RNA sequence: GGUUAAGCGACUAAGCGUACACGGUGGAUGCCCUGGCAGUCAGAGGCGAUGAAGGACGUGCUAAUCUGCGAUAAGCGUCGGUAAGGUGAUAUGAACCGUUAUAACCGGCGAUUUCCGAAUGGGGAAACCCAGUGUGUUUCGACACACUAUCAUUAACUGAAUCCAUAGGUUAAUGAGGCGAACCGGGGGAACUGAAACAUCUAAGUACCCCGAGGAAAAGAAAUCAACCGAGAUUCCCCCAGUAGCGGCGAGCGAACGGGGAGCAGCCCAGAGCCUGAAUCAGUGUGUGUGUUAGUGGAAGCGUCUGGAAAGGCGCGCGAUACAGGGUGACAGCCCCGUACACAAAAAUGCACAUGCUGUGAGCUCGAUGAGUAGGGCGGGACACGUGGUAUCCUGUCUGAAUAUGGGGGGACCAUCCUCCAAGGCUAAAUACUCCUGACUGACCGAUAGUGAACCAGUACCGUGAGGGAAAGGCGAAAAGAACCCCGGCGAGGGGAGUGAAAAAGAACCUGAAACCGUGUACGUACAAGCAGUGGGAGCACGCUUAGGCGUGUGACUGCGUACCUUUUGUAUAAUGGGUCAGCGACUUAUAUUCUGUAGCAAGGUUAACCGAAUAGGGGAGCCGAAGGGAAACCGAGUCUUAACUGGGCGUUAAGUUGCAGGGUAUAGACCCGAAACCCGGUGAUCUAGCCAUGGGCAGGUUGAAGGUUGGGUAACACUAACUGGAGGACCGAACCGACUAAUGUUGAAAAAUUAGCGGAUGACUUGUGGCUGGGGGUGAAAGGCCAAUCAAACCGGGAGAUAGCU
RNA sequence: GUAACGGGGCUAAACCAUGCACCGAAGCUGCGGCAGCGACGCUUAUGCGUUGUUGGGUAGGGGAGCGUUCUGUAAGCCUGCGAAGGUGUGCUGUGAGGCAUGCUGGAGGUAUCAGAAGUGCGAAUGCUGACAUAAGUAACGAUAAAGCGGGUGAAAAGCCCGCUCGCCGGAAGACCAAGGGUUCCUGUCCAACGUUAAUCGGGGCAGGGUGAGUCGACCCCUAAGGCGAGGCCGAAAGGCGUAGUCGAUGGGAAACAGGUUAAUAUUCCUGUACUUGGUGUUACUGCGAAGGGGGGACGGAGAAGGCUAUGUUGGCCGGGCGACGGUUGUCCCGGUUUAAGCGUGUAGGCUGGUUUUCCAGGCAAAUCCGGAAAAUCAAGGCUGAGGCGUGAUGACGAGGCACUACGGUGCUGAAGCAACAAAUGCCCUGCUUCCAGGAAAAGCCUCUAAGCAUCAGGUAACAUCAAAUCGUACCCCAAACCGACACAGGUGGUCAGGUAGAGAAUACCAAGGCGCUUGAGAGAACUCGGGUGAAGGAACUAGGCAAAAUGGUGCCGUAACUUCGGGAGAAGGCACGCUGAUAUGUAGGUGAGGUCCCUCGCGGAUGGAGCUGAAAUCAGUCGAAGAUACCAGCUGGCUGCAACUGUUUAUUAAAAACACAGCACUGUGCAAACACGAAAGUGGACGUAUACGGUGUGACGCCUGCCCGGUGCCGGAAGGUUAAUU
RNA sequence: AAUUCCUUGUCGGGUAAGUUCCGACCUGCACGAAUGGCGUAAUGAUGGCCAGGCUGUCUCCACCCGAGACUCAGUGAAAUUGAACUCGCUGUGAAGAUGCAGUGUACCCGCGGCAAGACGGAAAGACCCCGUGAACCUUUACUAUAGCUUGACACUGAACAU
RNA sequence: GUUUAGAACGUCGUGAGACAGUUCGGUCCCUAUCUGCCGUGGGCGCUGGAGAACUGAGGGGGGCUGCUCCUAGUACGAGAGGACCGGAGUGGACGCAUCACUGGUGUUCGGGUUGUCAUGCCAAUGGCACUGCCCGGUAGCUAAAUGCGGAAGAGAUAAGU
């Protein structure tokens, strides 16, 4: 039965990826936390 | 998770 | 003696119980710290288009990762320090480099510095894709550099409607972009909660968002306070004082004057001269001084004993401006590293003084004296002050002066009197904070503690995402990490051997507990009923004693005897809690107040901030007490009440105050754990709902509309017949889609399915790939449905330790 | 279950009335011990033959202690002659405890008196870790199925090989996209992983493997949409949006066949092609846009016709003469394959064509497009399957002989045709028809402006360069993806064999791939999935739930009612096999040779061979049964509700609920109302009352009566009342 | 009557027997005309009722085929659990006893079965109540507010007519 | 049925909603540790060991009844009618055993037949299609099939004589 997950790497980019997260001021707020916390991998882009 | 009945006399 | 009879009769343990012994599992306890925690004293408070923060990919004798570094890639140059050893780590090895100064290492200064990222040539799903221009190369295929973002400012050139112009346009110069802990200013700004509800109020201008700046920021040089005496910018601390006040006068909020301290600094414009480059400030060079960024030297013990090993024991010494610490085979002043002291800089840089240039103007005289402003009306806000009688401050709105012969303030207002001069600016110090650097400290932690992380931890892992987020330390002095032999599968594992003080330290490695699970021994147990014990007690076993019998284990048999906790009038209760063990886990802290105890001083007691070589001392600013009464003015051992009290009320003989400990109270989370929720900022339409764009799918078999043709009929039609036609949210029925019934399954095969049937199946169909709508919002052929297994208000983080008269 | 003496039992062992005994408590008394308190004797902070008396206890109040860690004491003391810790034993105090010791361990520990607390745990469905219980019980994941021999190995039900059996075969096969990321191949190993063992594996370890001018991506082009110079708006942040710039799921140049690796292939190799650019040469020369025009370029449904893929048969080639009756035969088995490209332009589709002339149009111009006229031609042009030729004297090919590691390698290699059937593929982006009226852009073609017209540039022919970069293994309806699993689930596209059948249903098979990762026995109850059933036939049960039954084609026949379509497959009935005949294989379809005709070809007309081939009737024949299996409607009658197809509570409700066409009311004059937005703006709508929004009703038929007091709404505005303001 | 309380109204039809169904009655507790009324062919995994067929639905189960259950080998859970040396009866008792009293019975221990009890297991009860709990929703509850609307002033000036 | 969330009617309420008014639709989990119960074993005991056959303390099962006939058309009764007691026969329900008979089943026997595949082919067989679909059917199991049972008789009694 389809569940809620159904991967595309493309929309997964689009939606998540490093210049998508840039592109607006909260999300280049999420990469300031994220690189406080210290997370190896900052965004969802490879 | 789960869920519950109320099968008893109400 | 044999044969019968009757009575009694231990010895059995499949197993089990108790005790003990020996193990296994497990990692508690103890010991340990290259990790944390809280501070002290300093420094440093930013980085970035000269490309940051943070990454991606590379880079070695290198397979991985870590640490460095960037195609010059664990590095290159130079200048110093230092050097006999050295090529970072896991992590050996290999191949080598050095040894008296070009090994290596440390520091200063450079060079290089891929890709992404403000990212800046364009684009983009970050670490990728695609260029343009120009210079220079040529093997005529190409190649190498450089430049090309945007905005602000300035200057040129051009350049509309439209004649000039202006807008606009093209260049060129500068500047800004981003990142970062807290502190700071400003623009916005909650709710939970408290008020035992709840509106004003509180929480709170807090949380949070946004903008900006600095090492501090802000504030700041009286249109200020005082009160007829005076003070003299701002900021900060202790008082004043929980006072005056504010307040559904409830909860609660809460000054100022003044005083004691820290630190002090004043100026410029609103204009012209006479003087003149005066003082002062800023740039810069130029030295000195003092730091910073590598370093140098640095005292003094032997013998003997135990022991694997001496730093320990027992002797006898020595140094100390060094008995701070660390290491060394057990506890080291004299073994080592250091420490106390004494020194050091080629180069870079801070700070301070001096000095030289470049700006900068000092002084004197005469003027001038901040207007849509003050003020007012209206609506709000800020002042402790909630409109109140409400001054003062800020203004959204509507008005609107005087202007030194004048204005502002002195908490309604007026007069008088004091005080000051707004409507232009600048200003160090005392103050706040610590992402970061260095040193040091702790009646701070010691692996369930301390940072989440002592370990390759913000990792593994979870989630679409925001985000959440672990577990995991110890062989030994030295790996000497067990050659060799044997069993085994050329295993695993084990027995020897050997190493070591010890393997009862063997890498599943210090110590190794308990629950739990085994082997052995002693005793009990197969006619015996229940919180399983207790009182009595034989027998057996065993240890002492000498026969006095005690001691230990077990325990036939027997009297008595229904767990514990919580909550209750009351529980064996068939009321709650608990499978067990170990670890952790709840009345604390700060301040104030009252009371008690205790100590000191005493009609007095005591300081706070602060000063201070500083737990001393100074500082008595203040605070409490010795006098009360009254609403108050006032009076006073009295006073109030009243016209007045013979009165009556409250007082007058009675020691307090400051510490320390303790009992309460108060504010903070306030003994711990637990809500459903409210508010703020974010993340989600890869599921699902709807919509948008672009594609795809629907076997086969039926029914046979309109229309058309040809006849028959009509004046022509109409009508009628036949034949063509192929209409439909049409029919039957696969794929596909739906999900009506039943069975199974419900610790599922599956957190919604399977089997047999069932509905739709050219359409309001179905489906792929993209896109859009976001939380009081979405979407909904509408069920309060759906919006990532969550929906009568998603998820994540924050307010937040919300609150919980309840358990 | 006696159950109304606790029981036994009792005629006193009951009751009544007198006694004297005895039993009976932690009460009382003795004999010791501890503690509190009161007034004393001496002495008294201490204490004494003290003495008297008290000492159940929750909430709670008061008082006194133990122990733990840390600081001072302590540079002391204890300690390698064994510290802490752990584990035994003994002693001791009223208690928390203390002391000492044996063993373990191997380095710390700490008196005393004070000081400070993360100072004492059994519970909180407490937290973390460890370990029990149920328990060697349930389960080991689709009932598609396995068996044997051999091999390897320490060991084989599970691996390898072989021979059988069984399962799928519109999938359980093959190829992809998406997604994964090495799972691919080889070697090696069996700890863990695999629900068992495992020699095996998608496990561990080590190597190898992904080759592109043509396939994709990238690239050019745009859709929805995103971003967005300036700009507009907004406390800030920001929002919207122009020019622009992104964004495929769409539009744009070109490659086929054969061979080859353990693993790759339209990528490598062989053979044969093609495309777009760059450069050079030569010839002829109007070029040219950020411009215009054309083109690209588009629906649904339906109908055929022409084809191919493909299949069948025959022929041909090769092989077979049959383990058991027959089988030299009209027998049996197998093969009979060949692309892109190039040439031809066919069936067929579309359009009249060719000149000259004019013109306020296509933002200017235009020779192009669109227009106006005139002339002349009976044609011309465009598109397009397929076939045929070439590609191809090649490749492939059954089989063959030699070698060799079961592989293989090398050589050779016959036929390689026809007829018929036939798609859902192609012609077809067509044709016909319908209403709901069915992308864009660029590449491409053409036209001229400005700017060049010696040049440049364009056209044409050769030669030549260049075609980069990235992806390419493998899984891909699943053990590799989404589901925590090697999970009876989900997941888009492409391919579509034989027999029967209308069919992609279904059954049996081919190619191909599998037997689902625990088995072996036994053959109880009971449960699950099924089979059959005497007699009765709904008596069952809330209810014919379920099951059983019906089921096909042809024909006959078919009611009430009706909106005339229906109802209707109404119901109900009849015929179905095989063989022969009609007619040895028919009707029909297809159609060669031959014979005429051609302004000549992929031609036309005849012609009928040969293939293919129903349906019907008659006759015969077998069985209980011929739509024989699978497959495949139960039917009828009355009635409620909703008109109907549809939609809905993902995961207990599919309905009478919602929607619905229709109807009515009402708002709305377009800078519309309204809605989303502090605003700009957007939707409404590039629509204009024959429109849009809202509301209620809910096809159709017949109809929808009375009330305006209340509450709303609409209209009026004289009077009463009434804010800011003055 | 999807509406009727009394109520299984009354009558008729259907059955052997019909509280349902169908037809009427009207006494409409408490129908009623676009919150539409009445009818209506067709349609319906629509509701109720009846008939035929059909049958293990049943009288009344029997047998058979498979998959489990059972035995062996291998692997190997779970919910739960204060501790147990865990019998019946009657009585007592936080008032329904394996555990108390009395009394009866019972050798020790497995295996296959059935579920009466252990107030069995699951989940800090959803019903009821309470708290000066929470949330949504309603309205002529309160207090506000967006929006809409009124006027004054400002943006906003100059002639004329009543 | 009642008793959730959906929906509707009547009714109440301005309304959300409500109604022991009504209508339609609507998830019933647990692998048995103990007690208990039904079966079936292991261990040990019962005094040498072992193999048998018993006694019966004790416990359980079983215990129903109709209708005809004879007595007798007698007693009784005017008649209509019609027995007690006692003795036969035949049923119902229930129970047990059994499979000879009557039957069921008999996917392990035989045959028929459809579709398809294979055995080279024909013929003849086999596989698969629910055992392909069917027709029969041995043994066994089994009821609807057929045997049997309930007692009589004693002992002590209840109410009653
Ligand atoms: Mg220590
Ligand atoms: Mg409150
Ligand atoms: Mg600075
Ligand atoms: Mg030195
Ligand atoms: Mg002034
Ligand atoms: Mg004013
Ligand atoms: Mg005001
Ligand atoms: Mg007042
Ligand atoms: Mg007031
Ligand atoms: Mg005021
Ligand atoms: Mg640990
Ligand atoms: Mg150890
Ligand atoms: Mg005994
Ligand atoms: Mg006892
Ligand atoms: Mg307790
Ligand atoms: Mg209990
Ligand atoms: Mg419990
Ligand atoms: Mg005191
Ligand atoms: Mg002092
Ligand atoms: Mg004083
Ligand atoms: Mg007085
Ligand atoms: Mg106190
Ligand atoms: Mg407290
Ligand atoms: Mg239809
Ligand atoms: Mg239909
Ligand atoms: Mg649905
Ligand atoms: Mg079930
Ligand atoms: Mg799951
Ligand atoms: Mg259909
Ligand atoms: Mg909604
Ligand atoms: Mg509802
Ligand atoms: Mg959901
Ligand atoms: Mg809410
Ligand atoms: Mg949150
Ligand atoms: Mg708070
Ligand atoms: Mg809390
Ligand atoms: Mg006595
Ligand atoms: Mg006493
Ligand atoms: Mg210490
Ligand atoms: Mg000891
Ligand atoms: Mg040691
Ligand atoms: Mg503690
Ligand atoms: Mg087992
Ligand atoms: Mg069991
Ligand atoms: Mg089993
Ligand atoms: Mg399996
Ligand atoms: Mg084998
Ligand atoms: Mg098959
Ligand atoms: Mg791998
Ligand atoms: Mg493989
Ligand atoms: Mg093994
Ligand atoms: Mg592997
Ligand atoms: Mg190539
Ligand atoms: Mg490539
Ligand atoms: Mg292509
Ligand atoms: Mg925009
Ligand atoms: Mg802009
Ligand atoms: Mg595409
Ligand atoms: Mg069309
Ligand atoms: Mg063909
Ligand atoms: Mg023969
Ligand atoms: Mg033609
Ligand atoms: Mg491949
Ligand atoms: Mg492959
Ligand atoms: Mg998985
Ligand atoms: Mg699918
Ligand atoms: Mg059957
Ligand atoms: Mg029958
Ligand atoms: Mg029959
Ligand atoms: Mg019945
Ligand atoms: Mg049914
Ligand atoms: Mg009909
Ligand atoms: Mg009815
Ligand atoms: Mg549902
Ligand atoms: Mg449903
Ligand atoms: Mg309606
Ligand atoms: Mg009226
Ligand atoms: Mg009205
Ligand atoms: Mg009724
Ligand atoms: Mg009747
Ligand atoms: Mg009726
Ligand atoms: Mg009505
Ligand atoms: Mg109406
Ligand atoms: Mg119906
Ligand atoms: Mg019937
Ligand atoms: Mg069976
Ligand atoms: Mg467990
Ligand atoms: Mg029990
Ligand atoms: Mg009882
Ligand atoms: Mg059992
Ligand atoms: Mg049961
Ligand atoms: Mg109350
Ligand atoms: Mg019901
Ligand atoms: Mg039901
Ligand atoms: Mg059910
Ligand atoms: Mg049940
Ligand atoms: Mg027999
Ligand atoms: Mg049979
Ligand atoms: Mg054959
Ligand atoms: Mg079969
Ligand atoms: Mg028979
Ligand atoms: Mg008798
Ligand atoms: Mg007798
Ligand atoms: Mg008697």
């Amino acid at each position: 039965m389809k569940r809620t997950f159904q991967p595309s790497v493309l929309k997964r980019n689009r939606s998540h990826g490093f210049r998508a997260r840039m592109a607006t001021k909260n999300g280049r707020q999420v990469l300031a936390r994220r690189r406080a916390k210290g997370r190896a991998r900052l965004t969802v882009s490879k | 998770a789960a869920a519950v009945r109320n099968a008893r006399w109400a």
